[PDB]
C-alpha cells in the first residue's frame, strides 16, 4: 500500500553464498534486485510494514533472516537504524543433498543417475520464488 | 555532427525549473510559467573554446515509476538538482531526487550539480552553507542561480557540461 | 541416554540420544514394542548404511543440535561429490 | 431602682457588612446573573483573561460594561443591555 | 567447544568438551561409556601420548580445527594385560567410483 | 548400497506377516525383528521392475478386515460379558495400530505424495472418490476398520449395556470405572479425523440416547419427591442429587458434555416446578429462616426467568418494613431518630445480602431501589419530613450541645449520616435550608469548633461535587479570611498619620453577597447612633481605599455588642400603664413604623414604665460603684428565638426554593438546545434526568409546567408537527 517511509533498514549478510534479495510491493510481484557480495552490507530504505524476501542469485535457495521468513520494517527509534542479518537456514540432509547434486549434474542429465524412482521427481523440483510464496499465504 | 549534451533539469515544483530553462536559452525571465509543461528544449553554446549542443529536458508533472520515464529519464548525462533557498521543503526533497538518479543511471557517479535559485529574493530560509555541506558530501558543485537576474544561470549549466566532460575523461 | 549404531561393514558408532533421534525411523525403532531398557534401545543395526555414510549422518546429528536457533553464523555443510548419492539413499531412507 | 444601674457606658460594637462592586451595568442582556460570579456567556468567545474577574472591568463601548457578555453583543445586536432594560 | 572423535579398533564414540577440560575429564567421560578404569587407558595424537597434566588447549585442537563439520580424531588404546598394543586405526571404506556427473 | 533392487513380493510378505500380527494384541516380538522389519518395507516400495507400494498396501488392508472379523465373532458369541470382552480387545488393538504406523513410516509418505495430486483433481473428476481415497497413515486406517466393528448391531447391545448400568444411581452396585472410561472414550478416540467434527461420532452414537434418558429419568425421581416431601425438605434433597451428578458424570463422560448433562438435569427438577417454589417464595421472606433463602438462590441462580419473581418479594419486605418503623415515629418530635431508622434497615439487610446471598449486585439493587421510597414519604402533611429532617440532624452534632457531648464521635457518626443522603430527592431543597441554618451559626459563632465542620464541605465535597458545593465552599474561607481584615485594621490603627486614638473597639465579619442567604435591607431605616458612627465612618473610608474597589453597606440585621437599635437613654420620661402603643415620641428617623411590636417587646422583660434610674447627675455619669452584674450583665434579653419560630416565615425559603427550581427548568434547556438543535417528543424526556437525577426529580407531572414557560419568548413559527414544537429555532 501507499504509505510514509520513516524507516532504513540495513542489509548484511553472513551466508557465505551470495545473497539476491526480493522484496513485495503493493502489487504483489518480486523484483529482481542486484546481487549482495558476500561479507557485506549496505545502507537502504523501505517501505514501512512491507515484506522482503531473501533467495539465493545462481540457485534460487532458501534464507532466513531474524530467524525469520518475512522482513517486515518498522518505525525508526531513537535515531537508530535497524539491523536486519541474514543466515544460512539449517537444511535437511535431503534438502542439502540435491543441492550438491543439482550444482553437479546437468540438467538434462537427471535419467542417467541410478538412484530410487521416488527421487527423480524431488531432484527435477527446481526451487521457485512462486512455489515458494505460496506456502506463506497460509496464516 | 557537433557534440551534443543531454541534460536534465529536476526538483520539486514551484523552485524555478521552467524559469532557469527559458532564461538560459530565449534570454529573458518569464515568470508563472505553466508548471505542467514539460518538454525539451536545445541551445548552441560554447563553454572553454569548445562548441557543442545542449538537450535540456525540463521536467514536470505527477511523480510516476514505469519503464518508459526510468528509461526517458536514463538517456540524461548530466541532472540539475534546483531548490529555493526560500523554500527549506525543496531542500529537503533534494535527497529524494538523488537517489532516483543514481537508481536509473546505475552508478554512484552521475554527472550532477546542485543549484540554489531565487537568491535576489530576501525570504531565504536556508543557508548558503547548509547547500555547500551538502554538495560536498555528494561529491557536486553547488551554484547560486536567480533565473529573474541570471544570476549563476549560465554558470550551472556550463559546470554541469564540465562535470559531463570530466567523468567521460575517466 | 547413549545409542549404538552398527554398519554392514561391522563399525560401531555410539552418538547421543537426543542427537539420534531427529531421525523418524530411528524414533521409531527406539519407539517400538514392550521396553524392557535393560539391553534394549541399543545396538540399532542398518544392513545397508556403509561406515562412511553413517559417519556423515553422525556429522549431521551433531551439527544440527549444536546449530539450532542458534542467533550466530550458519557455515555451509560439505558433502563429498564421491558420497552424495549414498547419502543423499541413506537421508531418504532414514527421513532426516 | 428594683434591678438596675445608672448604665450609659459605651461597649464594643460589631456587626456584619456587605461589599459590591457599585456597578450593576443592569445584570447584562441574558447572563441576569451577580457581576462577581462567572457568567455564562464567557464560553462561547474564549478570550482568557482575569479568570478572578469574569466580567467586572472596562466594557468595549469606553464604558462599565461586562468584560465578555457585550462583546457578542457587537456581534449579533445593536441595543444597549443597560440602560431602559429590565427583568425581560 | 570442541567436538572430538574417539575410535579404537571398530568402535567410534561422539562427543564434546570444552578447551578448559583436561585428559583427565576425557579419561572419564569416555570410562562411563567403555566401562573400563580411566588409569589404564591413555589417548594419542597420531605421534604421542597426551599427559594429564596438559590440558586440551595446549596440546592443539582449538575451535577452528575442531568443527562439528569435521571433528578431530583422537586414537585411544587399552593398557590391561602389561602390554601396550598398536593403534589399530582401521579406515572406514573406500567410497566407490564417482558416476557419469564428473564431467 | 540402497540401489533398486528385485523382490518376488511372495517372500517378504510371508515373513512380515508374522511380524506383522505379533505386534497386534501386544505378543511378544524379537528386538532384532523389529529393526530387520523397516528394511524390507522399504526395499519393497523402491523395487525396480515396478514399484509394489499399491500390492503391499491391498495386503495389509486385507489382513485388518480378516482380524477385526475374528475379534468381532469371539464378542457377539459371548452375551452377557460384552463390556469387559470389549474392553479387553479394544486396549491391545489400540496400542497395536499405533505400533503398526511407525513401522509403515515410509509408506506413509508415499500416500501423502499420491494423495495430494489426486485431491487437486477431485473438482475435475471424482474417479469414484479418488478410488475410496487411502487414508494418510496406515495407523488411521485400522482405527476405521475397527469403527465398522463399531457400526455392526454391537452399537445397539453396546448403548443398551451402557445405559442399562449408568442407570444403577437408584442402588449401590457401584459399576467398575475402568471398562465404563474405556469403552466411552472409544468411540471419540477412533474418530481422529480433523476435516470432519472429531466429537460428531460421539454425539451422534452415545450423546442423544444419554441426553433424552437422563431427563425422562429424572422427570419421574421429581415428581415422587413431592408427594412425600415439604418444601423446605425438597430443596435439601436437590443438592445432594446435583452433587452427585457431577461426580458421577465426572468419572464416566467426556470432558467435552459436562456442562450439557447438567443443564438438563437442572431444567427437569427446576423450571418445570417453578409454581410450587414461587409459593413458599413470600412466606421464606417473611419469616427469618435464612438457612433455607440460600438454597433458593442456588438453584435460581441457573435458571434465567427465575430470578426476576424474587427481586420483587424481596423489595416488598423492605417496604414494608421501614415504613412501620417511619410511621410509628410521628409527632415524637425528634429528628435524630428519623436518621438512626434508616440506618438500622439498612445495615440489618446489607449483611443479608452478603453472608447469605453471596453478593448478586443485581439483588444488591433491591436495598436501594426501595430504601429510596422510604426516605420520601410524602403521604402525611407534616413538618415535610424527609428535607427538613435531614437537615434538622446535622446540626445537633455540630453546634454547642454542652449537654449532649461526644467527642471524636461526631466524626464517625457525620461519616455514617451519608448512607442515608444520597437517597433523597430533594436535594435541593436541603442545600439551601442548610445554607440558612450554617450560616446562622458562625454569626454568633456558637459552633463548637472551627475545624469541626471541615469534614462537613469535606465529605460533600465527592457525594454532591464542585458546583452543588461551589457556594458552600464560600461559608468557610469567609470566616477563616475575615480572621485577617480585623486585625489587618489593628495594625492600621497604631500607624495613624494624626496618631488619634479615635476611641474605637470594633469588629466586622465581611460577607460576601454572592453566596450569604441572608436578607440585605428589608426596609430603608439606616438609622445609626450619631455619636458611634463617626469612629465607624472612618474605618469605612480608611478601608475601602485598601482594596480601591470595594464599597461596603452596612447594615444592623445582625448587630450586637444583644443591644439591637439602642435606646440611647436621653433624659425623657413616658407613661406606659397596659398594652402598647402608649404615644410614643421623640422617635429618630429610623423607618420603624411596622416595627415597633418587634422592637418594643425587647425591654419588657426588663423595664416597662420607663422611670426608674435618675437619680445622679453628673456631666457624663457617676460611676460610683458596681455591686451587682455590669456591662452584658443578665444577656438574657435576646429576643432572636430558636428555629426562628414564626410558622409564616420559612414558607417563602421554600417557595424560594420554588423559584430557584424554576431557573433550573429554564435554564437545564440551554444546554440541552445548545447540543441537540432538533428535537423529538421523546427526547426531551428524560433528558433532564440523564443530567439532573441527583439535583431533583423531573417528574413529568411538573414537567408539563416548564413547557408552559418554553411558549413565551420564542417568536419563530412552528410549522411541522412531526416531534415535539417546543423546541426554538
Ligand atoms: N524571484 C524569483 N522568482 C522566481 C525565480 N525562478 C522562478 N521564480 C518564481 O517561481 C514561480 C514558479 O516557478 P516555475 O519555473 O514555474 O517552477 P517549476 O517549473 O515547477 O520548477 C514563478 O511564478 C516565478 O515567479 C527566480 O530566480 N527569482
Ligand atoms: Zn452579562
Ligand atoms: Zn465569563
Amino acid at each position: 500500500v501507499n504509505s510514509r517511509e520513516p524507516s532504513q533498514v540495513i542489509f548484511c549478510n553472513r551466508s557465505p553464498r551470495v545473497v539476491l534479495p526480493v522484496w513485495l510491493n503493493f502489487d504483489g510481484e518480486p523484483q529482481p534486485y542486484p546481487t549482495l557480495p558476500p561479507g557485506t552490507g549496505r545502507r537502504i530504505h523501505s517501505y514501512r510494514g512491507h515484506l522482503w524476501l531473501f533467495r539465493d542469485a545462481g540457485t534460487h535457495d532458501g534464507l532466513l533472516v531474524n530467524q525469520t521468513e518475512l522482513f517486515v520494517p518498522s518505525l525508526n527509534v531513537d535515531g537508530q537504524p535497524i539491523f536486519a542479518n541474514i543466515t544460512l537456514p539449517v537444511y535437511t540432509l535431503k534438502e542439502r543433498c540435491l543441492q550438491v547434486v543439482r550444482s553437479l549434474v546437468k540438467p538434462e542429465n537427471y535419467r542417467r543417475l541410478d538412484i530410487v524412482r521416488s527421487l527423480y521427481e524431488d531432484l527435477e523440483d527446481h526451487p521457485n520464488v512462486q512455489k515458494d510464496l505460496e506456502r506463506l499465504t497460509q496464516e | 555532427g557537433m557534440t551534443e549534451y543531454k541534460l536534465v533539469v529536476v526538483g520539486a515544483v514551484g523552485v524555478g525549473k521552467s524559469a532557469l530553462t527559458i532564461q538560459l536559452i530565449q534570454n529573458h525571465f518569464v515568470d508563472e510559467y505553466d508548471p505542467t509543461i514539460e518538454d525539451s528544449y536545445r541551445k548552441q553554446v560554447v563553454i572553454d573554446g569548445e562548441t557543442c549542443l545542449l538537450d535540456i529536458l525540463d521536467t514536470a508533472g505527477q511523480e510516476e515509476y514505469s519503464a518508459m520515464r526510468d528509461q526517458y529519464m536514463r538517456t540524461g548525462e548530466g541532472f540539475l538538482c534546483v531548490f529555493a533557498i526560500n523554500n527549506t521543503k525543496s531542500f529537503e526533497d533534494i535527497h529524494h531526487y538523488r537517489e532516483q538518479i543514481k537508481r536509473v543511471k546505475d552508478s554512484e557517479d552521475v554527472p550532477m550539480v546542485l543549484v540554489g535559485n531565487k537568491s535576489d529574493l530576501p525570504s531565504r530560509t536556508v543557508d548558503t552553507k547548509q547547500a555547500q555541506d551538502l554538495a560536498r558530501s555528494y561529491g557536486i558543485p553547488f551554484i547560486e542561480t536567480s533565473a529573474k537576474t541570471r544570476q549563476g544561470v549560465d554558470d550551472a549549466f556550463y559546470t554541469l557540461v564540465r562535470e559531463i566532460r570530466k567523468h567521460k575523461e575517466k | 541416554m547413549y545409542v549404538k549404531l552398527i554398519s554392514s561393514d561391522g563399525h560401531e558408532f555410539i552418538v547421543k540420544r537426543e542427537h539420534a533421534l531427529t531421525s523418524g525411523t530411528i524414533k521409531a525403532m527406539l519407539s517400538g514394542p514392550g521396553q524392557f531398557a535393560e539391553n534394549e534401545t541399543n545396538e540399532v543395526n542398518f544392513r545397508e548404511i556403509p561406515s562412511h555414510v553413517l559417519s556423515k549422518v553422525c556429522m549431521y546429528f551433531t551439527y544440527k543440535v549444536r546449530y539450532t536457533n542458534s542467533s550466530t553464523e550458519i557455515p555451509e555443510f560439505p558433502i563429498a561429490p564421491e558420497i552424495a548419492l549414498e547419502l543423499l539413499m541413506a537421508a531418504n531412507f532414514l527421513d532426516c | 431602682s428594683g434591678a438596675g444601674k445608672k448604665r450609659f457606658e459605651v461597649k464594643k460594637w460589631n456587626a456584619v457588612a456587605l461589599w459590591a462592586w457599585d456597578i450593576v451595568v443592569d445584570n447584562c442582556a441574558i447572563c441576569r446573573n451577580h457581576i462577581m460570579d462567572l457568567c455564562i456567556e464567557c464560553q462561547a468567545n474564549q478570550a482568557s483573561a482575569t479568570s478572578e474577574e469574569c466580567t467586572v472591568a472596562w466594557g468595549v463601548c469606553n464604558h462599565a460594561f461586562h468584560f465578555h457578555c457585550i462583546s457578542r453583543w457587537l456581534k449579533t445586536r445593536q441595543v444597549c443591555p443597560l440602560d431602559n432594560r429590565e427583568w425581560e | 567447544d570442541v567436538f572430538l572423535m574417539i575410535r579404537r579398533h571398530k568402535t567410534t564414540i561422539f562427543t564434546d568438551a570444552k578447551e578448559s577440560s583436561t585428559v583427565f575429564e576425557l579419561k572419564r567421560i569416555v570410562e562411563g561409556i567403555l566401562k573400563r578404569p580411566p588409569d589404564e587407558q591413555r589417548l594419542y595424537k597420531d605421534d604421542q601420548l597426551l599427559d594429564d597434566g596438559k590440558t586440551l588447549g595446549e596440546c592443539g585442537f582449538t575451535s577452528q580445527t575442531a568443527r562439528p563439520q569435521a571433528p578431530a580424531t583422537v586414537g585411544l588404546a587399552f593398557r590391561a594385560d602389561d602390554t601396550f598394543e598398536a593403534l589399530c586405526i582401521e579406515p572406514f571404506s573406500s567410497p566407490p567410483e564417482l558416476p557419469d556427473v564428473m564431467k | 548400497s540402497l540401489k533398486p533392487r528385485v523382490v518376488d513380493f511372495d517372500e517378504t510378505w510371508n515373513k512380515l506377516l508374522t511380524t506383522i500380527k505379533a505386534v497386534v494384541m501386544l505378543e511378544y516380538v524379537e528386538r532384532a525383528t523389529w529393526n530387520d522389519r523397516f528394511s524390507d518395507i522399504y526395499a519393497l516400495c523402491v523395487a525396480y521392475p515396478e514399484p509394489l507400494g499399491e500390492r503391499l498396501y491391498t495386503e495389509t488392508k486385507i489382513f485388518l478386515e480378516n482380524h477385526v472379523r475374528h475379534l468381532h465373532k469371539r464378542v457377539l458369541e459371548s452375551e452377557e460379558q460384552v463390556l469387559v470382552m470389549y474392553h479387553r480387545y479394544w486396549e491391545e488393538y489400540s496400542k497395536g495400530a499405533d505400533y503398526m504406523d511407525c513401522l509403515y513410516r515410509y509408506l506413509n509418505t508415499q500416500f501423502i505424495k499420491k494423495n495430494k495430486l489426486t485431491e487437486a483433481d477431485l473438482q475435475y473428476g471424482y474417479g469414484g472418490v479418488d478410488m475410496n481415497e487411502p487414508l494418510m497413515e496406515i495407523g488411521e486406517l485400522a482405527l476405521d476398520m475397527w469403527r465398522k466393528l463399531m457400526v455392526e448391531p454391537l452399537q445397539a447391545i453396546l448403548i443398551r449395556m451402557l445405559l442399562r448400568e449408568i442407570k444403577n444411581d437408584r442402588g449401590g452396585e457401584d459399576p467398575n470405572q475402568k471398562v465404563i472410561h474405556g469403552v466411552i472414550n472409544s468411540f471419540v478416540h477412533v474418530e481422529q479425523y480433523k476435516k470432519k467434527f472429531p466429537l460428531k461420532f460421539y454425539q451422534e452414537i452415545f450423546e442423544s440416547p444419554f441426553l433424552t434418558e437422563t431427563g425422562e429419568y429424572y422427570k419421574q425421581e421429581a415428581s415422587n419427591l413431592l408427594q412425600e416431601s415439604n418444601c423446605s425438605q425438597y430443596m435439601e434433597k436437590v443438592l445432594g442429587r446435583l452433587k452427585d451428578e457431577e461426580i458421577r458424570c465426572r468419572k464416566y463422560l467426556h470432558p467435552s458434555s459436562y456442562t450439557k448433562v447438567i443443564h438438563e438435569c437442572q431444567q427437569r427438577m427446576v423450571a418445570d416446578h417453578l409454581q410450587f417454589l414461587h409459593a413458599e417464595c413470600h412466606n421464606i421472606i417473611r419469616q427469618e429462616k435464612k438457612n433455607d433463602m440460600a438454597n433458593m438462590y442456588v438453584l435460581l441462580r441457573a435458571v434465567s426467568t427465575g430470578l426476576p419473581h424474587m427481586i420483587q418479594e424481596l423489595q416488598n419486605h423492605i417496604h414494608d418494613e421501614g415504613l412501620r418503623a417511619t410511621s410509628n415515629l410521628t409527632q415524637e418530635n425528634m429528628p435524630t431518630l428519623f436518621v438512626e431508622s434508616v440506618l438500622e434497615v439498612h445495615g440489618k439487610f446489607v449483611q443479608l445480602i452478603n453472608t447469605v446471598l453471596n453478593g448478586d449486585q443485581h439483588f444488591m439493587s433491591a436495598l436501594d431501589k426501595a430504601l429510596t421510597s422510604v426516605v420520601n414519604y410524602r403521604e402525611p402533611k407534616s413538618v415535610c419530613k424527609a428535607p427538613e429532617l435531614l437537615a434538622k440532624y446535622c446540626d445537633n452534632l455540630l453546634k454547642k450541645s454542652a449537654k449532649g457531648m461526644t467527642e471524636n464521635e461526631v466524626e464517625d457518626r457525620l461519616t455514617s449520616f451519608i448512607t442515608v443522603f444520597k437517597y433523597i430527592d430533594d436535594k435541593d431543597v436541603f442545600q439551601k435550608f442548610y445554607a440558612r441554618m450554617l450560616a446562622k451559626r458562625l454569626i454568633h459563632g456558637l459552633s463548637m469548633s472551627m475545624d469541626s465542620e471541615e469534614a462537613m464541605i469535606n465529605k460533600l465535597k465527592q457525594a454532591c461535587g464542585y458546583e452543588f458545593t461551589s457556594k458552600l465552599h464560600r461559608m468557610y474561607t469567609d470566616m477563616s479570611v475575615s480572621a485577617d481584615l480585623n486585625n489587618k485594621f489593628n495594625n492600621f490603627i497604631k500607624n495613624q498619620d494624626t496618631v488619634i486614638d479615635l476611641g474605637i473597639s470594633f469588629q466586622i465579619y465581611v460577607l460576601q453577597a454572592g453566596a450569604w442567604p441572608l436578607t440585605q435591607a428589608p426596609s430603608s431605616t439606616f438609622a445609626i447612633p450619631q455619636e458611634l458612627e463617626k469612629s465607624v465612618q472612618m474605618f469605612e473610608l480608611f478601608y475601602s481605599q485598601h482594596f480601591s474597589g470595594r464599597k461596603l453597606t452596612w447594615l444592623h440585621y445582625l448587630c450586637t455588642g444583644v443591644t439591637t437599635y439602642q435606646m440611647a437613654v436621653l433624659l425623657a420620661f413616658n407613661n406606659s400603664e397596659t398594652v402598647s402603643y402608649k404615644e410614643l415620641q421623640d422617635s429618630t428617623q429610623m423607618n420603624e413604623k411596622e416595627l415597633t411590636k418587634t422592637i418594643k417587646s425587647l425591654l419588657d422583660v426588663k423595664m416597662i414604665n420607663h422611670d426608674s434610674e435618675k437619680e445622679d447627675i453628673d456631666a457624663e455619669s457617676s460611676f460610683s460603684l458596681n455591686m451587682n452584674f455590669s456591662s452584658k450583665r443578665t444577656k438574657f434579653k435576646i429576643t432572636t428565638s430558636m428555629q426562628k419560630d414564626t410558622p409564616q416565615e420559612m414558607e417563602q425559603t421554600r417557595s424560594a426554593v420554588d423559584e430557584d427550581r424554576k431557573m433550573y427548568l429554564q435554564a437545564a434547556i440551554v444546554r440541552i438546545m445548545k447540543a441537540r438543535k432538533v428535537l423529538r417528543h421523546n427526547a426531551l424526556i428524560q433528558e433532564v434526568i440523564s443530567q439532573s437525577r441527583a439535583r431533583f426529580n423531573p417528574s413529568i407531572s411538573m414537567i408539563k409546567k416548564c413547557i408552559e414557560v418554553l411558549i413565551d419568548k420564542q417568536y419563530i413559527e412552528r410549522s411541522q408537527a412531526s416531534a415535539d414544537e417546543y423546541s426554538y429555532v
